[PDB]
Formats: structure tokens, C-alpha cells, sequence
């Protein structure tokens, strides 16, 4: 169940063949033995190649397994195939009468062997090919017909002079740079699926049942396998060609019953159920952009397509691009709380998890936009800078450290219900999005409203607190660009009553936004806020 | 087949259960429950080496499989509480009956080196000891 | 004749049961004796001592040296070089030596005694096998309950290369004699194996008259509330 | 917590949930309900009060309470809970979960799988 | 001539047989291995020395070999054999064989029990 890799995979005679395989990164798995087997009929499962250095005895000298724990993956090569080798397998770890496995299909092909009367045309769809055909000079005023063969029949449906097929329309255009010699072809945008196979062509018929065969093959992409997990993101890149730089570009799912299901566009459209977790970037000079999902759940897993097309759905001549996605779920991702509740005038503080062998990072703090597409304006890194409106009610804390920062917001307001990102510097990304709800209340700690200053004479202020938080400590502190620090002529006079603070000189030097808080030493709490002047 | 009650890996017993209702007659539905046991043919009562025979008696509770204890969140009026969520864990003592691939189990033996004996440490399931 | 130079490995008892790991480095082909003083690239503490050296075919004599201390540099994956000055050659000869990589670990076994071996009633055999491993040098101790027998009870052959179906593997074999009053008064034997490439360097399996040919499989399954309000 | 008598269930009306708290030695306790992860108003249920129960050599106590729901989201498949909170459990509080799955089932299929291979339980 | 032990048979790729000859006084032996009836050649196989048993008695020798098929051979029904020689034997050699039986138990008794 948590193994995975490519389904389907093809390939013709003589050649090689690479197949990659996915496991969770822990001890027991990256130390356990690996296999590959063949589920044949007579209940076995035969190993074929080990990694504890079996090599069998049908895959001697073309085969081999290596094993890679740093990425979780292990790889296996088979040289030299056949149309013995046709038929279901399987990777695996541990013991195979377990179900610590995962199924591939195998399919090879003949090749062609002395029939070399062919021409071929190799193209993926929604781009352009020639067909070309011997033009004589002998039948110089003949038409170039070309039929299409359901059958037996070469069906006379297209003529070279401005008749087309009724089911070819509006896309066959050719050129003239012959008109004396042997030079003439068609070029076909937007090839279709029903645009395949051999046509009859000719240019210009002696009546005697002449014959010319020259194929095309249009190809459907191959999808890249992205190995995701619980509560965790991704990132998809769409690199089409610079012929449909300037259309609308769209990125759906594949569902079961023939649907495709829109998930963004650039036309504006969004799914219910990608509110607040969710971005697509704006475009280089050559036509690639990301696009990036947070919070993976567990039936996210399935075929991915991203395209152009003029309105924005996936419509057939379109060129596409292909992953297909699986979410692991055994996942060492910890959980976290997705909602967390405040009262207007309150605070909340979130717990960010990161991981730990990318403790030298860079952590940010978003704010999710959701207006034009999906966008991060960052509002505080750990690097010593904040946002300009949110000045006095924002900073972002070191502590506990070892699995997870965390952030400080207080001040709230009804408005300031949303959606918020946090994101590290490091190689691996998980982005972890917690919402913010407002319901109504009271603030615990009570602190007055904005306090001024004398000149000449000393100031102090109080701040209570309920009797849950008496077995809780309290701070003062002065809040600056680099956080706020802890003050010493703080005195905590009550035993379950009035933290207050005084400052021994009014001068202008500490005319900032003060604070008053509670923590159970690592672990964070509520506070509350006031400003003061100097008159 | 569908929803997994428990899932546990000291006695290795496996609980779903599902509902599958018909619309005509609507006073009567049918609930399934499946249990599936694995029965280790090998192990001994105790996990040392020289302890016992083969276990050869196996008992299952079902009110000690499905037990649950590891602490919750409930939101009773605008506060949030820890609670349990059973009464029969106090602590471990628990026999197993089989090993879990994830923990790893050793064991103590007396060898010679000429002089005095020392005491070496022996792995009892070599894939998941590794020190890392 | 003409002089060779040689490398040996530490002992593989006294790098898992010991203390001190000391390398050797012997040279073959030495005259009568001269004034070779060994080079050893780390040096800490090189105590290179020599001694008296040893004869050969028709007389000849053959000098050797050690250096103590190699446990954290050998298993860490340092390195280490030999050589010494002398007359009999041209230059002065050289060797070097390495703590193996691409090894596998042993896979182990133990065999009940065969059926016939019961009925006469005198002794028993059991049979400890080790296959697939891929450095040669492994170590067989054996125990009953929990006590350890002295050496002389057994007997174990050397370690051999088996027929080939990929890496080269090797394998290694053990016997014990017993009485056969104890097989069946129900006492336990059991097998140990040490190796390079084992996680805690020492792996064991275990024997009795219940498991392994028992002509009996007796189970009993209870389970007790099956419709029972599981939560 | 007690799953509801068969019964009443054939009525299709409402059904009755019980709580049933025991075995402690002072003489004060609490009881609250919740349906999915909200709960109930105090208005909805039944709360008797803490007596003492017949002498098993020292004094203890018991409560009781009833919740009625609808048979309609009993059938098909909310959870409710129940909340007990003294002063002699670790935490201060504990709780009972229940659901239509949880209770008596009408088909129990049983399989035992006997494995010579491993002990290790995948 | 022993049989595989249970744990091997779970990983589908090769059996192993192991062979064992004890308590014989001059020290030269032959070990020959068979299927069916065609002899393997001798680069299929491994074979130890001949070393001193450990008694008080009388001077006695030992030794071993093992053998490893394939799995789908061993789960078909085919027979393997060991063959040794000795100066002391009457008629020169004697042979021992296996099959995927003879390890198989005589009963098994199940019960399960629903109170
Ligand atoms: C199942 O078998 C194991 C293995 O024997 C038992 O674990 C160990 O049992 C011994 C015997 O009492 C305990 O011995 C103690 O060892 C320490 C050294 O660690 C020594 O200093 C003490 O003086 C004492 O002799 C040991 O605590 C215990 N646990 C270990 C080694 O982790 C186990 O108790 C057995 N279980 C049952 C239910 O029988
Ligand atoms: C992770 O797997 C990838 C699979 O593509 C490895 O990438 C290539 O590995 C081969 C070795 O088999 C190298 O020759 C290539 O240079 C690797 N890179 C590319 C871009 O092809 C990669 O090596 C694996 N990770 C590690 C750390 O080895
Ligand atoms: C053996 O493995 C190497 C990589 O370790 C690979 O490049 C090579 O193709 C393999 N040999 C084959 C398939 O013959
Ligand atoms: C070890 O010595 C050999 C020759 O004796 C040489 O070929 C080889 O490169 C040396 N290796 C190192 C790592 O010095």
C-alpha cells in the first residue's frame, strides 16, 4: 500500500528498460530486503533479481538492482528484451507473501524486420507535421488527391483543390514552393486522436489502381510520478512550447467517468474545495510556470493534466502536459491544529512544523491573497523585517525550536479572518496553511487603553490576569524589528492579580508598543497590547 | 470492508466493519464485523530465547483490543480540555504475541575472552537494530 | 629467496569480544637480520616492536611488526601504509589495506537432529549453518540454557566460496554433540554468529524438542466477545 | 455508555442514549454531552443525582443520564459522547465515544490465518 | 540429508540441502550429488574438508556439503540425493534422498473456541 511507481510501461525488442520504485524513508525499510517478481498463474510469486545478491538464472548478464536510501528509491535495468518478458510484475520489500508490493504491467512489442517500405512522421499532439508524396511532373495537370482507407476502400472524401473533408474542417492549408518540381505538402495543426493512421496519397493518377503507403503516429504524454504524503505540498511545472504562449492555460484532474474537472485557469475559476490552498505564478519568456497545492489530503491521488486552450477546458487539439500524484499517508509529518479560534482584542499563537536535519534555514509568515490567482505577500522573516501595517502586532519566535517556530499575532479584528501560509528556506518544502477564525468574547488579560506620558515624572500600568494562569509565568517586554525582549522593573505584586511595569525617565528613547504575557517557559501564550506616548 | 475499527499490532488483530442498507423495507438494515487473526506457529511465551515452549494458547478480548488510550481535545463551551478515553490501561505488561516491524528487540548473553566473561548484547530481529 | 611483503587484517575476536585491534605487517625473504624500521602514515604511539623472527624452508628468516590500537580508525574507514628499509631489493616495498565495503550479512539456521538419531538413544546431533556473507571471517559459539560451552564440545570448518549466482558469497558450518537424555527432559541449545556486516555484531537462533520436527501442532484460539461494543 | 434497546429502534421515532458513572468516593461529579464534536445545549438531557450504592465493604457512589436523538442521523451514522469530570482521574476528565458501528452487529465473519513463516506481523 | 529450513521458503528464489557424514576412521571420502537419476556436475556444489570429531574414545572424522536448487523444482515433486564414499563401506556407497514431503507433520489440531 505505501509503494508505488509506474503502471504501465512499454518499450520494442533489443532495447532497455529503467523502473523505479517508492518506499516511506525509515530504518526498517531502507535496511530490509527488496525484490522484483513475477506474478505468473500457479499461485507463486518467482523472485527474479534480489537485493541481497540474487541474481536468477534468466536475467543472467542483463540485469541489475541498486538501491538509493537517501532518496527512498531503488531502480531496476533489464537489457536486451523479448515477447517472453510479457506480463505482470511487481515491487516489493520484505517477505512476498505480505502485501508490501505494487503492481506493474509490462508490455513489449515486435519490431519491423525486412519491411522497410515505410515513411514515417513522429509527432505529439497539437503540433504540426508534412505527409509528403511523389509529385510527377508526367501527370502535370492532375489532382494531388489523398483518400483515407476505412477497410479496403480508399474513400474520396479530400481533393487537393479546395475540397475537404467534412470532418477535417477548418485545418488543412499547403504550400507552393514547387510548381515545376517534385515539391508540395500538407501541414496539419492540432492533430486529433481520429487523425491517425496510413492515407492513400498521390499526386496526379495514371488509371491503373496506383498505391503509395506512408504513415503518421501521434503520441499521448508520459506522466511524471510525484511521491507525496500527508499534510504535505507539491509542486507542479508546466513547460509547454512557445507556440501557445499567449493562450489561456488551464491544469485539471482525470476522473473515472470520462471527466475531466477543472481545478484552476487563468481565465479566473476555482474549485470549492482549494479555497485559501492553492497559487499559480506568473509566466517567464519562454512559457513555464508553477503551480503549487498545500495540505495534501487523501484523495488527492490521480492523473494530472495541465494544457492551453482558447476558453479554458480540456477540449481535444490541445497540446498537454501529464503527472500523476500518490499520497503516501504513513507520513512523519506532525498533525497540527487546522483551525485556531480568538475573540477581537485577543492574540493567537500557531504552531509551523518544519524538519529537523534543516535547521539553518529561513522562515517566512504569508498571508494568502486570493484575488488574481493566488499570491504570498510576506509579512515577517526571521531575518529581521516586517510588514508596514502590521507594525506593533506582529513577530515571529525561535522557541521551542527543534521541530517548529512560532508567531505572534494580536490586536485582532473581524477582518482578519483568512487563511496563512508558513514556509522555510531549506530543500524540502512542506507549506502548512492554518486558518484563522474570529468568534466573540472577551480578552483574558485586561490592560488599559493607550497610555501617555508625563514630562517630568514617572508612569505605570497594570495588567491583570484569571486564575487558570496562576501557575503560568509573566514577561513584559518592548516590541522592535528583531522580536521583543524580556524586561527585568516588572514586579508581579498579587498573587493572582496586576503584572504591572514602570519606566524611571520619561525621555523619547523607549516611546514604543509594549506588551504582557504568559508562557509556560518553551510553549507560548496570550497577551495583549498598548502603546505609549510622550506628550 | 470499509471502515477500520482497529488495527493492532501486539496481538496482530484486524476489526473493520461497514453498513450496507436496503431501501425497501426500511425498519431492517444488516451491520458486518470482520476479525482477522494471524496465528504464529513459532514464537515463545515470553520474548527471550530459553523461556518456554511454543505458545500454543492464544486469547483475545475484545474489549482489551479496541481499547484506546492516548489522550484527546474536546471543546466543551469556549475552553479546551484533555480527556481519556478508557478506563483499563494503567501501566509494560502486556504479553505480545508477536513481534512489530517497527521496534526492535535484543537480548543479553555471557561469552569468554580468555580471562572474564563480558556482557554481549544480541539482536533478535536484525532489520530493524540497526543504530542510525 | 627474494623478499615479498605482506598486509594482515585484525583479528575479527578481538575487534567484537575485545579491547585492542592491532595491525601486522611481515616481510619473507630477510637474510639474517638488518635494521628495517617500519613507516606507518598515522603515527600515534607507533610502538613497532619486532622480536625474534622465525625459520623457514632449508633456514631463512622472516621479521614481522605490530601497532596497537585500531578500533575507532578501522571501523571509522581510515586508511593505513607499510613499508620498511632493507638491502635485498632495488626500492623500499610498500603495502596498503582497507575495512572492506559492498558486504552482506549472514543468513542463519539451525537444524533439528534427523529422525533416526532419536530411537537409538545415545546422541544427538545439531547442525548450525551461515550462507551468504560476503567478507570470510565469521565466528560459532554455542550455548545450552543460557550458559556457554567451552570450545572443545564442537567443532567448526572454515569458511569456503559457494557456486556463484551474482556477488560472491561465502558459508560456514558447526556441529554439536549432546546427550539424549536432555532432548527430551526439554532443554533449549542455541547458535550464535558473529559478523562484520550484522547490526549489533552478534545474532542467534534457538532449538528445542517442541519446535523443529514435532509430529504434533496443538493450537487454541479464544476469542471471547465477539459482538461486544468495541470502542 | 450504553447502546439503545433494540425496541425502540423499530418505531422509528427516537431513541434513548445512558450514562452510567460509578465507583467514586466523594460525593461530586459532572456529566456533559456532545453530538459530532458539538455540544449539546444543558436543556436537551436528563441528569439525576449522586447517591451511595449498597456497601461492598466501603462507600461509593453513582449518577445516571439520558440523551434522546433522532432515529434518523442515529441510523445514519453521527457520533455522540459522553463527558464524566472528577476530582480523581488523572486528567480531570475522561469520555465514552459511541456509534451505530460500534455496537451489536447482525453479521460477524471470522478469519484465522495460521503463519509458519514469521512472527513479525507486517 | 536434512531438510530446508521453513524460513527459506518464503522468498521463492533457491533451497538448500545439506548433507552430513560422521564417525568414520580413515580420513578419505567422496560426496556425489544427483537429480533423479542425472548426476550434477561437480561445479554446482560445495564441499568442506575432512576434519577431527571431538570424543574421547577413539579418533573419528567428519564432513559436510549443501546443495542449492531451485524453487520451482523443489515445488514440482523432483528428488535430489546424496551420494558418499568410503574405504569401509561393503558395497562402496550409500545414498540418501528428499522431496517436498517428509518434513510435512502427521497432525494438526485446530480449535476455536467463540465463549
Ligand atoms: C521475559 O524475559 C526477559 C529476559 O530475561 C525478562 O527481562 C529481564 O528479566 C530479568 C530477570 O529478572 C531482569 O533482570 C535484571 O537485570 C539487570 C540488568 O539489566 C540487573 O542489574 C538486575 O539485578 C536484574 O537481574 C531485567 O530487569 C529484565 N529486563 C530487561 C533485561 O530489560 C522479562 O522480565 C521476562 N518477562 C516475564 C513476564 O517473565
Ligand atoms: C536519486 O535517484 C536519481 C534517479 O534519477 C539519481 O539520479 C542519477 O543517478 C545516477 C546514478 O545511478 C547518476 O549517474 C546521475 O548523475 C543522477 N542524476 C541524474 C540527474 O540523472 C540520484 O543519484 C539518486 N540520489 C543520490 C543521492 O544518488
Ligand atoms: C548495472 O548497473 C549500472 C548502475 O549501477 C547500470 O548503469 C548498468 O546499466 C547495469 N548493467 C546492465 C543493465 O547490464
Ligand atoms: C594500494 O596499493 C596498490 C598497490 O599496492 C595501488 O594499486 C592502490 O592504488 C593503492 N590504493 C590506495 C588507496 O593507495
Amino acid at each position: 500500500s505505501p509503494i508505488f511507481g509506474p503502471e504501465e510501461v512499454n518499450s520494442v525488442e533489443g532495447n532497455s528498460v529503467s523502473i523505479t520504485c517508492y518506499y516511506p524513508p525509515t530504518s526498517v525499510n531502507r535496511h530490509t530486503r527488496k525484490y522484483w517478481c513475477r506474478q505468473g498463474a500457479r499461485g507463486g510469486c518467482i523472485t527474479l533479481i534480489s537485493s541481497e545478491g540474487y541474481v536468477s538464472s534468466k536475467y543472467a548478464g542483463r540485469a541489475n538492482l541498486t538501491n538509493f536510501p537517501e532518496n527512498g528509491t531503488f531502480v531496476v535495468n533489464i537489457a536486451q528484451l523479448s515477447q517472453d518478458d510479457s506480463g505482470r510484475y511487481k515491487c516489493g520489500l520484505g517477505i512476498n507473501s505480505r502485501g508490501l508490493s505494487f503492481d506493474v504491467s509490462l508490455e513489449v512489442s515486435q519490431g519491423p524486420g525486412l519491411l522497410n517500405d515505410t515513411k514515417v512522421y513522429t509527432v505529439d499532439l497539437g503540433r504540426t507535421v508534412t505527409i509528403n508524396c511523389p509529385f510527377k511532373t508526367e501527370n502535370a495537370q492532375k489532382r494531388k488527391s489523398l483518400y483515407k482507407q476505412i477497410g479496403l476502400y480508399p474513400v474520396l472524401v479530400i481533393d487537393s483543390s479546395g475540397y475537404v473533408n467534412p470532418n477535417y474542417t477548418g485545418r488543412i492549408r499547403l504550400d507552393i514552393q514547387g510548381t515545376g518540381q517534385l515539391l508540395f505538402s500538407v501541414v496539419i495543426n492540432q492533430l486529433r486522436l481520429s487523425d491517425a493512421g496510413q492515407y492513400l496519397c498521390q499526386a496526379g493518377d495514371d488509371s491503373n489502381s496506383n498505391k503509395k503507403n506512408a504513415d503518421l503516429q501521434v503520441l499521448k504524454p508520459e506522466p511524471e510520478l510525484v511521491y507525496e504524503d500527508l499534510r504535505g505540498s507539491v509542486t507542479f511545472h508546466c513547460a509547454l512550447g512557445p507556440e501557445v504562449a499567449n493562450v489561456a492555460k488551464f491544469l485539471c484532474r482525470q476522473s473515472s467517468g470520462e471527466n475531466c474537472d477543472v481545478v484552476v485557469n487563468t481565465l479566473g475559476k476555482r474549485a470549492p474545495a482549494f479555497e485559501g490552498r492553492i497559487l499559480l505564478n506568473p509566466q517567464d519568456k519562454d512559457g513555464s510556470f508553477s503551480v503549487v497545492i498545500t495540505g495534501l489530503r487523501k484523495e488527492d491521488a490521480g492523473r494530472y493534466l495541465c494544457g492551453a486552450h482558447s476558453d479554458g477546458q480540456l477540449q481535444e487539439g490541445s497540446p498537454i502536459q501529464a503527472w500523476q500524484l500518490f499520497v503516501n499517508e504513513e507520513s512523519t509529518i506532525p498533525r497540527s491544529p487546522t483551525v485556531v479560534k480568538g475573540v477581537a482584542g485577543g492574540s493567537v499563537a500557531v504552531l509551523c512544523p518544519y524538519n529537523r536535519k534543516e535547521s539553518k534555514s529561513i522562515k517566512y509568515w504569508c498571508l494568502w491573497e486570493g484575488a488574481q490567482n493566488g499570491r504570498c505577500p510576506l509579512l515577517v522573516d526571521s531575518e529581521g523585517w516586517v510588514k508596514a501595517q502590521y507594525e506593533g502586532r506582529l513577530s515571529l519566535l525561535e522557541e521551542p525550536g527543534n521541530g517548529t517556530f512560532t508567531v505572534i499575532l494580536n490586536q485582532l479584528t473581524s477582518r482578519d479572518a483568512g487563511f496563512y501560509w508558513c514556509l522555510t528556506n531549506g530543500d524540502t518544502l512542506w507549506r502548512t496553511t492554518v486558518e484563522i477564525k474570529i468568534i466573540e468574547g472577551e480578552p483574558n488579560l485586561k490592560v488599559p487603553g493607550n497610555v501617555t506620558a508625563v514630562l517630568g515624572e514617572t508612569l505605570k500600568v497594570p495588567c491583570h490576569f484569571p486564575c487558570k494562569f496562576s501557575s503560568y509565568e509573566k514577561y513584559w517586554c518592548k516590541w522592535n524589528n528583531t522580536g521583543c525582549q524580556a524586561l527585568p522593573f516588572v514586579n508581579c505584586d498579587e498573587n493572582s492579580r496586576l503584572v504591572s511595569l514602570t519606566l524611571n525617565l520619561v525621555t523619547r528613547a523607549d516611546e514604543g508598543w509594549y506588551w504582557c504575557g504568559v508562557k509556560q517557559g518553551h510553549f507560548y501564550g496570550e497577551t495583549a497590547a498598548v502603546y505609549v506616548a510622550v506628550e | 470492508e470499509r471502515i477500520v475499527l482497529v488495527d493492532n499490532k501486539c496481538k496482530c488483530a484486524r476489526i473493520t466493519s461497514r453498513i450496507i442498507r436496503s431501501s425497501e423495507d426500511p425498519n431492517e438494515d444488516i451491520v458486518e464485523r470482520n476479525i482477522r487473526i494471524i496465528v504464529p506457529l513459532n514464537n515463545r511465551e515470553n520474548i527471550s530465547d530459553p523461556t518456554s515452549p511454543l505458545r500454543t494458547r492464544f486469547v483475545y478480548h475484545l474489549s482489551d483490543l479496541c481499547k484506546k488510550c492516548d489522550p484527546t481535545e474536546v471543546e466543551l463551551d469556549n475552553q479546551i480540555v484533555t480527556a481519556t478515553q478508557s478506563n483499563i490501561c494503567d501501566e509494560a505488561t502486556e504479553t505480545c504475541y508477536t513481534y512489530d516491524r517497527n521496534k526492535c528487540y535484543t537480548a543479553v548473553v555471557p561469552l569468554v575472552y580468555g580471562g572474564e566473561t563480558k556482557m554481549v548484547e544480541t539482536a533478535l530481529t536484525p532489520d530493524a537494530c540497526y543504530p542510525d | 629467496c627474494h623478499p615479498r611483503l605482506s598486509l594482515h587484517r585484525p583479528a575479527l575476536e578481538d575487534l567484537l569480544l575485545g579491547s585492542e585491534a592491532n595491525l601486522t605487517c611481515t616481510l619473507t625473504g630477510l637474510r639474517d637480520a638488518s635494521g628495517a624500521t617500519f613507516t606507518w602514515t598515522p603515527s600515534s604511539g607507533k610502538s613497532a616492536v619486532q622480536g625474534p623472527p622465525e625459520r623457514d624452508l632449508c633456514g631463512c628468516y622472516s621479521v614481522s611488526s605490530v601497532l596497537p590500537g585500531c578500533a575507532q580508525p578501522w571501523n571509522h574507514g581510515e586508511t593505513f601504509t607499510c613499508t620498511a628499509a632493507h638491502p635485498e631489493l632495488k626500492t623500499p616495498l610498500t603495502a596498503n589495506i582497507t575495512k572492506s565495503g559492498n558486504t552482506f550479512r549472514p543468513e542463519v539456521h539451525l537444524l533439528p537432529p534427523p529422525s533416526e538419531e532419536l530411537a537409538l538413544n545415545e546422541l544427538v546431533t545439531l547442525t548450525c549453518l551461515a550462507r551468504g556473507f560476503s567478507p570470510k571471517d565469521v565466528l560459532v559459539r554455542w550455548l545450552q540454557g543460557s550458559q556457554e560451552l567451552p570450545r572443545e564440545k564442537y567443532l567448526t570448518w572454515a569458511s569456503r566460496q559457494e557456486p556463484s549466482q551474482g556477488t560472491t558469497t561465502y558459508a560456514v558450518t558447526s556441529i554439536l554433540r549432546v546427550a539424549a537424555e536432555d532432548w527430551k527432559k526439554g532443554e533449549t541449545f542455541s547458535c550464535m554468529v558473529g559478523h562484520e556486516a550484522l547490526p549489533l555484531a552478534f545474532t542467534q537462533k534457538t532449538i528445542d524438542r517442541l519446535a523443529g520436527k514435532p509430529t504434533h501442532i496443538n493450537v487454541s484460539v479464544v476469542m471471547a466477545e465477539a459482538d461486544g461494543t468495541c470502542y
